[PDB]
DNA sequence: CGAACCTGGTCTTGACTCCATTGCCGGATTTGTATTAGACTGGCAGGGTTGCCCCGAAGCGGGCG
DNA sequence: CGCCCGCTTCGGGGCAACCCTGCGTCTAATACAAATCCGGCAATGGAGTCAAGACCAGGTTCG
């Protein structure tokens, strides 16, 4: 069966989402709650910019504001070395 | 019901499946015979995989894709119609098929017998016409209005009739006149008279022509008036032209149908109760074949009155389609499909059935309709069991297409195939190597193939070391074999023990587990002393490496399955870690005694000292490591570390020596001193020639009297020592070592001229064919016996080809015989003896048609060799079959009974010479009564083990029985208790509370089969179990006195001459082929017989001595008489194992009188069920059912157990399973077959709730501290 | 050598939040022969007056509507196929010629 | 399947 | 201890800018159905092997004359 | 004393189960309809996105 479960690649999978959950928290509060919300990641789906937005009651600007300057924030090899070897 | 499927089965109950449950089941009524849009490769709407009955092909999405999150799930979209849910409740859900018109089920009409054909009471080929749409039957009629109307109707039939007879001489006047003018035209001119007379034939010929029409006009109207006379429900209107006739008039008096809608017509306008008070009177009153047809009947019949069903279930309304994913259509890559042979079936099924339905509501005339509905019905047994009546409809190739009723995955047919099982995963195999420097409870293991087994668990561990940052890194890492993981690998290994099978797994040893330890190479190194035990040479045999995984599997591999715990084998208590072929040889020079040797005790003084005393075992290797001592020397040393033989120290300490550090002095070998220090300290020294047996008697002595982690270091002492003195000993085959006997051409020549006389006489016509052949086989037998007595005492006692053989390590005299001196006879293909025979020993090379000869016997042995094999999985496939369920189940039942075992008969001098065989009726018993001496003091009392201590006790006391339990007479009623079971032979200890002793059994009596060389073999001991009529059958008497003997035309004529007497048994029809008993001297007329002496020669079938001389002696027969055969093949089995067979052989009683309590005559039932149900009918009016014992087979035992779940995989799946169903009989899961299959924990072992639900927790002492 | 295959579905993986889902109605529907069946539609949705219920048979909904019971015409009946290829006066000369025939043939 |  | 200035950002406005994303409409292709008028009118699975069980003959001995 | 008449045994037949002595194309499309799709814009309206600024409000610089 090609369309199986790998049975490494799912605990794989929950490690991963372990880790990305350390990860994240690793930052402040609005930081994580605006990725997840951005991401699905606590709901599985995409909240928008203006959803986060009032979710906050900021601009769309505050929130891409916010999620970009995270995005910045993340993409460090000393955030990244735990991360790359999940892809 | 628990459809969720979670850990709690208390039964799992069958029934016949109404429509009002089939179309309860599914999700949707299926009804268009599409499988996938041929482009887009979706599901097709209604079609045999729809998303919209049976479930979404993609997780949490719909078929228009408005949906697709786990957000919105237990709701459908309006638009497309599926239920938003996972992707795998297309593997769960069911569709069902309207039919148009019903059908029967194949399983009710066509299986022999058919239930259908009882519960209508009618000739299944009778029912076939009904159901296929062949001949009609008429349903109902109005049997009240054909009584009272039928004046009138016969006054019409008689107008009609009338109507016949004026139309018949209506013809009768015509061509009365016609001819009559044909008279007056004849003699009206003059011409040839015969002309004349020709038309008055002519005339006369067509007027019978007149009455023939009016004779079968006459007779079709009877045909049609009798028939409705008789006209009654169940008739058969073969023909349907009588029905055709028929059916206008008096249409409204009655009702005739066709086909399967007719059975149910039928099935609706039936009483079971009346019908059943029915068979009742029948079965109560008439006599002869009769009750055996009513009681067939009466079976299925009050199977559906009892129980809550309904016949009315087997005319299948409608079909049910079995969910999508259990017959995929998966595409291979690149755009082939592959369908699952079902698909197939259920098209034909929804094609014919649109097209029926298309036909009534068109409206088309009957020949059609009815050919429509037929093929509809074939589709349906089609698809349920193909090709079970007609051809099986086949696809490509002509391979029949596999239906449901083959996709069974047990479906054991008429014969019993294996099952074989699952492929788990954790597996792997190799070659084995011999792993010489092993302990017993190791085996090599190539780190290739560890480092594939322990992946997740060395991923684990060289995660939590910070080598890899993930376990992904890791995974890549294995799969690069970067150089840590092997150092991570060591301690992953350590202490997690590996099995190890080895197919074919015969017994339970084929199972062991060992302690992994890494090895170079690609080969499984196995320890030396385990092949025994595997079966396994290293010709290049393959093992299979399991691994178990959970805590509770690691401590069964490590505790149960070890290897060093299981020194003894399981069947007869002989060890099979004990040394062999090569450290047998090894051990049997190192312990042999060779005088005139080097340095030896040489006593001689007044010109030297005695120069043979050596001050220690130190001294005396100092000695032998210098060229002084040889190792077998007979010497003198002075021991103070190995406690002495029994009597000397008896003499020089008188209570024990604690060896310790003592001194005493023993003549002996150094071999002797290094062999006794392998042994441990507390064990007396030995002081003989370390012959096989001895070896064996060693390790017996050892493992009874010692813990088994002794016994098992021991045994791996012997083994190293073993090895090491084989090298030394020097045994090799050089062609200057098979010493030709010098004398065996004066021999040859001698017994050539004794059969050269033979046959000049042959020549001379004095004797025949046959008589000079046989004459020629003695001669060459006693030449053979010539020859191998001069060459046994030709060769020396230290030749190698001899060492070996007489050691004991390997391969009997006859082997040597023909390497040097003569091959004697060689068999024919038949069997026969070839009388030429064979001259010349291997070493001298035999001549062309010497060898041609040899390869007859050769070819015979081996194809034999493979039948024998197959035929021995057989038999252990029945007996597991019939004693999976004889588990022992309480410490003690405390009965009171139990047989008598001989235990080393009297002697006629007036000694206890030891019975032969006591070691395995014997041994290993737990008794019941007390063993008196003197008809004095108790000896041994109740409940003792009956080892050696205690049997020599008896022998020295001087009793010869002993009244020992056995599982013949445990009174527990589910299985057998403990203490009635003895010793388990394997332990040593008493058998514990869940030793699954019936497949143990099993296991032990199929095991050495496969060694059973040969009626007179293995169909021997099969014809015995499974109680059959043996073909050599002699009567057994009924009553003593003198015999009533005559020797008739061409054949004996017996008859007994009773002793009261009575009616004598008289024994008519013998076979000239048979002969008398010879016992106490052979038999002769008027020679007082037993009760049950057998009479001829051969053996007496088991009913019939059951029927004689009770259960208790065809017990004692079952047991001696398969005990004969495993014997004879030189084989130990214990007996308590065929008792625990036997024991379920006996378990059923014979109900010849039902009296009044709920029993068919001539049933089977329980008697355990039985002794209840007459415990309950004594009370409420007696009326206590005649039983009788029976003696049943092996195979009609197992058939006929409690659990259908078991039953159904034994023999005839389809027939046992589907009247499990028509009983609706619930299973309980007792017995182990069952929580094997649907995985719940096994009752045995360390599944029953003894063992399975303890608590464990820290002592509250332990507990304080830490 | 390898050869696999693949059923036509994918296997999306996320958790079964049991706990935030999408609220739904349900809608009982009602087959010709007195039987019952209930269907969880989503909220915003209009519940639609007819269905193939799990019964197999048409389903309505429980409510009155009766947009339209049929509005089809059957397909063609012999009927149709016979007139489409002849005329009634013909049609009604065959008819007239058998009620001659079957009445000179019994009654005289 | 019978659970109890 | 205070004035002057830099700098973390923290948002917020306005300001735009692009993509999807219904919705229509118009033609393509795809899929279903109806129609063909000289006469034509009952095929081949298939067969062999095996083993087990049901019904009829036939002693045949009692019930009978 | 001879004789019938179902009871009982074995045979033969008969059949269910199994396996290999098993394992080619068929006119031709036309005509019409309805459905389903794909192809290009017009609606967008929402979703992203720059730049500037205004909140400041807490450091650092010179007085
Ligand atoms: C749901 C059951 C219905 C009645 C059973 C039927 C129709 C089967 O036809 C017979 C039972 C059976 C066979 C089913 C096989 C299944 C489910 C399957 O696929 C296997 C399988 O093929 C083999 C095994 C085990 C390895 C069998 C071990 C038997 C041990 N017996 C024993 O311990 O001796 C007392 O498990 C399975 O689930
Ligand atoms: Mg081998
Ligand atoms: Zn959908
Ligand atoms: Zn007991």
């Amino acid at each position: 069966d090609s369309e199986a479960v790998v049975a490494v690649d799912a605990v794989s999978f929950t490690l991963l989402q372990d880790q990305l959950q350390s990860v994240l928290d690793t930052l402040s509060e609005r930081e994580a709650g605006v990725v997840r919300l951005r991401f699905g990641l606590t709901d599985g789906q995409p909240r928008t910019l203006d959803e986060i937005g009032q979710v906050y009651g900021v601009t769309r600007e505050r929130i891409r504001q916010i999620e970009s300057k995270t995005m910045s924030k993340l993409r460090h090899p000393s955030r990244s070395q735990v991360l790359r070897d999940y892809l | 019901g628990a459809m969720l499927d979670v850990n709690f089965f208390d039964e799992l109950r069958i029934g016949l499946a109404t429509a009002e449950d089939i179309r309860q089941w599914s999700y949707g009524e299926v009804k268009k015979p599409e499988t996938i849009n041929y482009r887009t490769l979706k599901p097709e709407k209604d079609g045999l995989f729809c998303e919209k009955i049976f479930g979404p092909t993609r997780d949490w999405e719909c078929y228009c894709g408005k949906y697709k999150r786990v957000r919105f799930k237990g709701i459908i979209c309006e638009r497309c119609g599926v239920e938003v849910t996972r992707a795998k409740v297309r593997r769960e859900r069911m569709g069902h098929i309207e039919l148009a018109a019903p059908v029967t089920h194949i399983w009710y009409f066509k299986g022999v017998p058919s239930r259908l054909g009882y519960l209508l009471d009618l000739a299944p080929k009778d029912l076939e016409k009904i159901i296929y749409f062949a001949a009609y039957v008429i349903t109902s009629v109005d049997e009240e209005m054909r009584h009272n109307e039928l004046s009138t109707l016969e006054a019409e039939m008689a107008v009609e009739r009338k109507a016949v007879e004026d139309q018949r001489d209506g013809e009768l006047e015509a061509r009365a006149q016609k001819l009559e003018a044909d008279l007056a035209e004849l003699e009206a001119e003059g011409a040839k008279a015969d002309a004349r007379r020709k038309v008055r034939d002519g005339g006369e010929r067509e007027m019978r022509q007149i009455r023939d029409r009016a004779q079968r006009e006459l007779d079709r109207l009877e045909d049609i008036w009798s028939t409705f006379t008789k006209l009654a429900p169940k008739q058969l209107i073969v023909d349907e032209n009588l029905y055709r006739e028929l059916v206008d008039r008096y249409g409204e008096y009655f009702t005739g149908a066709m086909g399967a809608e007719s059975i149910q017509k039928l099935i609706e306008n039936f009483d079971i109760d009346a019908e059943a008070e029915s068979l009742r009177d029948v079965i109560r009153n008439g006599k002869g074949q009769k009750k055996l047809r009513a009681l067939k009947r009466l079976k299925v019949v009050a199977a559906f009155q009892q129980s809550g069903n309904s016949p009315m279930g087997m005319v299948l309304d409608a079909v049910p389609v079995i969910p999508p994913e259990l017959r995929p259509m998966v595409q291979l890559d690149g755009g082939r499909f592959a369908t699952s042979d079902l698909n197939d079936l259920y098209r034909r099924v929804i094609n014919r059935n649109n097209r029926l339905k298309r036909l009534i509501d068109l409206g088309a005339p009957e020949i059609i309709v009815n050919n429509e509905k037929r093929m509809l019905q074939e589709s349906v047994d089609a698809l349920f069991d193909n090709g079970r009546r007609g051809r099986p409809v086949t696809g490509p190739g002509n391979r029949p297409l596999k239906s449901l009723s083959d996709l069974l995955k047990g479906k054991q047919g008429r014969f019993r195939q294996n099952l074989l099982g699952k492929r788990v995963d954790y597996s792997g195999r190799s070659v084995i190597v011999v792993g010489p420097q092993l302990k017993l409870h190791q085996c090599g293991l190539p780190k290739l193939m560890a480092l594939e087994l322990f992946k997740p668990f060395v991923m684990k561990r060289l995660v939590d070391l910070n080598h890899a940052q993930n376990i992904k890194s890791a995974k890549r890492m294995v799969e690069r074999q970067r150089p840590q993981v092997w150092d991570v690998l060591e301690e992953v290994i350590a202490e997690h023990p590996v099995l190890l099978n080895r197919a074919p797994t015969l017994h339970r040893l084929g199972i062991q587990a060992f302690e992994p330890m890494l090895v170079e190479g690609k080969a499984i190194q196995l320890h030396p002393l385990v092949c025994e035990a595997f079966n396994a040479d290293f010709d290049g045999d393959q093992m299979a490496v399991h691994l178990p995984l959970s805590a509770e599997a690691q401590a069964e591999a490590r505790i149960l399955m070890l290897s060093s715990n299981n020194i003894l084998s399981p069947a007869s208590g002989r060890p099979l870690a004990m040394p062999r072929l090569d450290m047998v040889t090894g051990l049997y020079y190192l312990t042999t005694e060779v005088p005139g040797d080097t340095g030896e005790y040489q006593p001689a003084s007044g010109d030297h000292p005695e120069t043979g005393v050596y001050s220690s075992p130190a001294e005396a290797i100092m000695a032998a490591d210098r060229g002084v001592l040889s190792v077998r020397a007979k010497i003198k040393v002075r021991l103070t570390q190995l406690r002495p033989p029994v009597e000397i120290e008896a003499e020089l300490f008188g209570h024990s020596g604690w060896q310790p550090g003592d001194a005493w002095m023993a003549e002996t070998t150094l071999g002797r001193v290094m062999f006794n220090e392998l042994l441990p300290l507390g064990y007396p020294f030995v002081n003989k020639q370390m012959h096989k047996k001895v070896q064996a008697a060693i390790i017996n002595d050892l493992a009874e009297r010692y813990p088994m982690i002794v016994v098992a270091q021991t045994v791996d002492k012997l083994k190293d020592a073993g090895f090491y003195w084989a090298t030394r000993s020097g045994v090799t085959v050089s062609m200057a070592d098979v010493l030709v006997p010098p004398r065996k051409k004066e021999i040859l020549d001698h017994y050539e001229e004794r059969a050269d006389k033979v046959e000049k006489q042959f020549q001379r016509g004095a004797l025949n064919h046959d008589e000079r052949n046989e004459a020629l086989v003695e001669i060459w037998k006693e030449a053979t016996d010539e020859v191998g007595q001069a060459l046994r005492e030709h060769y020396p006692d230290d030749n190698p080809i001899i060492t070996i053989v007489d050691s004991g390590a390997t391969g009997n005299f006859t082997q040597t015989r023909t390497l040097a001196g003569m091959k004697g006879l060689v068999t024919n293909p038949k069997g026969e003896f070839i009388p030429r025979p064979v001259k010349s020993s291997f070493r001298e090379g035999l001549t062309v048609l010497e060898y041609f000869i040899n390869t007859h016997g050769a070819r015979k042995g081996l194809a034999d060799t493979a039948l024998r094999t197959a035929d021995s999985g057989y038999l252990t496939r029945r007996l597991v079959d019939v004693s999976q369920d004889v588990i022992v189940r309480e410490h003690d039942c405390q009965t009171e009974r139990g047989i008598v075992v001989e235990l080393a008969e009297r002697a006629p001098d007036g000694t206890l010479i030891r019975d032969p065989y006591i070691e395995t009726s014997a041994y290993a018993r737990t008794l019941g009564t007390d063993a008196v001496d003197e008809a004095g003091n108790v000896i041994v009392e109740r409940g003792q083990d009956l080892g050696d201590p205690e049997i020599d006790a008896l022998l020295a006391a001087g009793i010869t029985q002993v009244k020992v339990r056995s599982v013949l007479t445990c009174a527990t009623s589910t299985g057998v208790c403990a203490t009635c079971y003895g010793r388990s032979m394997a332990t040593g200890k008493l058998v514990d509370i869940g030793e699954a002793v019936g497949i143990v059994a099993a296991q032990s009596i199929g095991e050495p089969g496969t060694q059973l060389t040969m009626t007179g073999g293995l169909p021997r001991v099969q014809e015995l179990f499974e109680a059959r009529v043996p073909r050599g059958k002699a009567p057994i008497a009924d009553v003593t006195g003198r015999v009533r003997l005559e020797d008739g035309e061409r054949f004996y004529k017996i008859t007994i001459v009773p002793d009261d007497g009575g009616e004598e048994v008289v024994y008519d029809k013998i076979s000239k082929r048979q002969r008398l008993r010879v016992f106490k001297r052979v038999l002769s007329d008027g020679d007082h017989v037993e009760v049950g002496q057998q009479l001829m020669e051969g053996s007496a079938d088991p009913h019939e001595v059951l029927r004689v001389q009770g259960p208790r002696e065809v017990q004692i027969h079952l047991v001696r008489e398969v005990q004969e055969v495993y014997r004879a093949q030189g084989v130990s089995i214990h007996d308590k194992h065929i008792e625990v067979i036997v024991r379920q052989m006996l378990r059923r009683v014979t109900i010849i009188d039902s009296g009044s309590t709920e029993f068919l005559p001539g049933s089977l039932i329980d008697r355990a069920e039985f002794e209840a149900e007459n415990r309950r009918v004594v009370a409420e009016g007696g009326e206590p059912a005649a039983g009788r014992p029976v003696l049943m087979g092996i195979t009609k035992a197992s058939l006929a157990t409690d659990s259908w779940l078991s039953a159904a995989s034994f023999q005839e799946t389809t027939r046992v399973l589907t009247d499990a169903a028509i009983n609706c009989r619930s299973d309980k899961l007792n017995g182990l077959k069952e929580n094997v299959i649907i995985g719940k924990l096994i009752p045995a072992g360390t599944g029953i709730n003894r063992y399975r639900n303890i608590a464990v927790q820290p002592t509250e002492e332990a507990r304080a501290a830490a | 050598r390898v050869l696999r295959g693949s059923r036509l579905g994918a296997v999306s993986y996320e958790t079964d939040r049991n706990h935030d889902l999408a609220p739904r109605q349900i809608a009982r529907y009602r087959t010709d022969n007195g039987e019952e069946f209930e269907v969880p539609f989503a909220d915003d949705a209009e519940i639609p007056g007819t269905w193939l219920c799990r019964n197999g048979m048409e389903g309505t909904l429980i409510e009155g509507d009766l947009p339209e019971p049929k509005k089809v015409k059957p397909p063609r009946t012999h009927w149709d196929m016979l007139l489409e290829r002849r005329s009634i006066e013909e049609l009604e000369e065959l008819l007239k010629e058998r009620l001659e025939l079957i009445r000179s043939r019994r009654r005289g | 399947v019978l659970s109890s």
